């Protein structure tokens, strides 16, 4: 349930604002994976 | 929906260009747990037992043995949310604006949904990375003409029952006497047990330039940056100590651990920016939109976190 | 508006300090990490050493007797127990619970080792202590055979919370 | 001169702060607006643009237009101008408007927040009778003879 | 201690009176079968007669400016609303969200027909009312015009609420 | 919360993390005490040493 998922379809404004946060956590995680000091 | 909102279709295909945060650096990734809502408040409860009397030897026959107490503590978090509008073209209108290299009227400065919609999410990114490093929200460089916010709404700069400590204006450039104010600093820190955790430092970057600069007659091959981190390692059980460059803070060092008991941000689910539903429509080919936002959800433990200012006057 | 702000927190205050677990709202995490002295508090109910075979009865009471030797009065309504002293002492209130407004008490005729309220901070160790009429341990003619284990120890401006072992009556 | 500067720039800009880089002159509108606000516009005369706007009537062969001026005869505030069209977006004196006005080249340091504000014959705000104008901000200097101020109108005072 | 919580009922019985809807549990429900004056309370947050087209403003306010006229104070923080009026008045208060401090004020530039809070029981129906200077309406300097439409309605011993309309100022 | 009363596992937890705590300062320090002072220390029995003592 994301936006970085092409499959999905949003049926309703609730649906894409939870994708959008779904996004946005799949993306902190993504930095955090991906993060050197 | 996609076939129906072309301003949410526009929202989805332009989300991924919208750049991180800068303050996921500041935390880590323990250290961030999102939570489930709006505007209001939530509560955190923490456990603590502890011994009452000295133990019992269990010899031959008793029944009379020691207890073990319990107590908790409460905390409350408040949230608040935001708006901002902007104003962009009409998507029908879009094709009487296009031109060979660009779309939109230059004369009158509108965009169309997509380029303004980034913008607006980027300026407001910056917005909640300075609330978040200083826990004020002003668009001022003065820093003046704040928007009054909530109480138990604080940043890492402006956080209560914290280690504060102020260095001379005479003393300003005098890198011995910042280091003796940081000394105390780290002297009056308190991490109970959790000591052997790493540690994290923001500094303006006019501070550290200054840090660049060798160690002091002069000497070599060391740093004021190495000395620095030796004495962090000095408090920290020879933790690791990282050190990063922020131009929102001015002359101000902040230090403080990586541990999530000690610090834990909680952020809402929808902090970061949301378009909003509501789209204004009129004759004419301007339309307008609104972005939403949720502030709020830093926790801390009292004198963990030391604050050194540098008084520039 | 204000005014009548600050008045209600110096209400609330002064209620909540004469309360077992008075609820507050914190804006940070206090730390206790060390072990050492964490039990020294108005909130530890029960006593240091509990026997499984100890005796505990519950009440309705008057006023306050938290951590306060009691006495029964009767007054139509059942008896209650109020914090009193000097020869007519029932028992110890140890632990109260303020939705019933009951308060659980250990008789005088079973012994008991914990921290009680005491009248100031002039007792010291190996001190021979009365209950006064407030219910308070005083320094000391002692009915009972009530002796300070430590020395006064200072929470608010009037706490005084001293380790005693009670264990019966004198002759 | 213009809502948007008539002289090119040299200089590519740079888009890294985000505090006080609204004080520009080619921001049009107001800094607060309500989605129910009532927006006219109108030939122009002259350039009123962030001005208090009067009616202005010709011989009569052509339609009445809006000019910078004040006093009794302020009819609105102009807060846009379409250049191609020579169009004037006006908010009237009865509607409520929160926003950047110029400012009247005398006296501009003497101008605090929370001082009261009046038309003048040319459009310009200054500090005083008639027009409940109060000033929210100090005066911001765009050009040696171009002063901008923050300032909200509520309608006519009695 | 019963002291104490006297005062502690006073406080928060003189703080909730100053409450657009202060939270008061009951013991028993209260019977408002009858559909008539049920409207005259000081709970009822907007006005009688709204239109779908009508300006509101949100901002930071000071003080308990609820059903009064307001006035803009510049203080270092943003400019805040505070209850007060005479030639100052820029609106009126008719909401307030206590947990966001945040008072919904709609300009003097807007007409408004609804309850206000009133200076005294003096005002009669077609009487001209000026705002004093705490923002309460009083019988006739009139710089706005605004009529009273009914009575002055009591609710406790200063709450005073009459139904106006305010459209606007006089020459 | 009023009556500080929690689940078994829980307090169990609660508990064990702190007589660990105990049983670290005695094979630190040699002694066995609840009281920052040092002072009303158990009596423990012979040939029974830490680190320090």
């Amino acid at each position: 349930a994301s936006l970085l998922d092409s499959n999905f379809v949003p049926i309703n404004f609730t649906e894409f604002v939870q994708a959008i946060s779904n996004t946005y956590k799949q993306r902190r995680i993504q930095f955090y994976e991906n993060l050197k000091r | 929906l996609f076939d129906e909102n072309y301003y949410a279709k526009a929202v989805a295909n332009i989300i991924g260009e919208v750049k991180d945060p800068i303050m996921y650096k500041w935390f880590s990734p323990d250290q961030i747990e999102d939570v489930d809502l709006q505007m209001g408040y939530q509560k955190t409860v923490k456990w603590d037992a502890f011994l009452n009397a000295n133990p019992t030897t269990i010899a031959n026959e008793v029944n009379t043995i020691s207890t073990i107490g319990f107590s908790s503590e409460v905390v409350r978090l408040n949230y608040l949310k935001l708006q901002y509008k902007f104003r962009h073209l009409k998507q029908t209108s879009e094709k009487f604006y296009t031109s060979d290299s660009y779309i939109g009227d230059i004369n009158n400065n509108l965009l169309p949904f997509a380029q303004a919609y980034k913008l607006a999410s980027s300026e407001i990114i910056k917005l909640i990375n300075h609330f978040v490093l200083t826990g004020t929200v002003s668009i001022q460089k003065d820093g003046k003409n704040q928007k009054r916010l909530l109480p138990n709404m604080y940043g890492l700069l402006n956080m209560p029952e914290q280690i504060k400590e102020e260095v001379a204006s005479g003393d300003k450039d005098k890198m011995d006497k910042i280091f003796e104010k940081i000394e105390a600093g780290l002297s009056k820190l308190e991490l109970g047990d959790e000591f052997s955790t790493p540690m994290m430092v923001i500094v303006d970057p006019a501070t550290s330039l200054k840090l660049v600069k060798p160690y002091a007659a002069a000497s070599s091959c060391e740093k004021w940056e190495d000395v620095l981190i030796q004495t962090i390692k000095a408090i920290n059980n020879r933790e690791d100590v990282y050190i990063e460059t922020s131009n929102l803070l001015k002359h101000k060092i902040l230090i403080y651990p990586l541990n999530s008991e000690l610090i834990k941000f909680k952020p809402s689910k929808y902090m970061l920016p949301t378009p909003n539903e509501q789209v204004d429509k009129d004759s004419t080919d301007v339309a307008h939109s609104y972005i939403d936002f949720v502030l709020g959800g830093l926790l801390a433990t009292r004198k963990t976190i030391l604050q050194v200012n540098i008084k520039q006057s | 508006t204000t005014q009548l702000v600050k008045e209600y927190q110096e209400k609330r205050s002064k209620l909540e300090k004469f309360m077992k677990n008075p609820q507050h709202d914190a804006s940070l995490l206090s730390n206790s990490n060390e072990f050492r002295d964490k039990n020294v508090e108005f909130f530890a109910s029960g006593g240091t050493r509990t026997s499984k075979f100890d005796k505990l009865e519950n009440h309705p009471f008057l006023g306050y007797p938290y951590k306060r030797g009691v006495k029964r009065v009767i007054q139509h309504y059942e008896p209650h127990v109020e914090a009193g002293g000097g020869e007519d002492l029932y028992g110890i209130c140890i632990d109260i619970d303020e939705f019933s407004k009951t308060a659980t008490i250990v008789p005088i005729t079973n012994n008991f080792e914990g921290y009680l309220v005491a009248k100031d901070s002039t007792v010291k160790v190996k001190d021979k202590l009365i209950f006064n009429k407030d219910g308070a341990l005083e320094k000391v003619k002692a009915t009972i055979n009530a002796t300070a284990l430590t020395d006064a120890k200072q929470i608010s401006n009037e706490v005084y919370l001293v380790k005693v072992a009670v264990f019966g009556n004198k002759a | 001169l213009m809502k948007n500067p008539q002289q090119d720039s040299g200089l590519l800009s740079n888009s890294i702060d985000f505090r006080d880089q609204n004080l520009i002159f080619s921001n049009s509108g107001g800094v607060c607006t309500s989605s129910k606000d009532k927006i006219e516009n109108y030939p122009a005369k002259g350039y009123p643009y962030k001005r208090g706007v009067k009616l202005s009537f010709g011989d009569g062969t052509t339609e009445l237009e809006v000019e910078a001026g004040g006093g009794d005869d302020l009819y609105g505030v102009c807060s846009d101008i379409d250049e191609f069209s020579g169009m004037a977006t006006v908010i009237p004196i009865t509607n409520n408007f929160t926003g950047y006005l110029t400012l009247k080249k005398d006296g501009q340091n003497g101008v605090n927040p929370g001082d009261k504000l009046n038309f003048n014959q040319h459009g310009e705000l200054e500090k005083v009778k008639s027009v409940n104008a109060i000033a929210l901000s100090k005066a911001h200097k765009l050009t040696e003879d171009l002063f901008i101020v923050l300032a909200s109108v509520f309608g006519n005072r009695a």
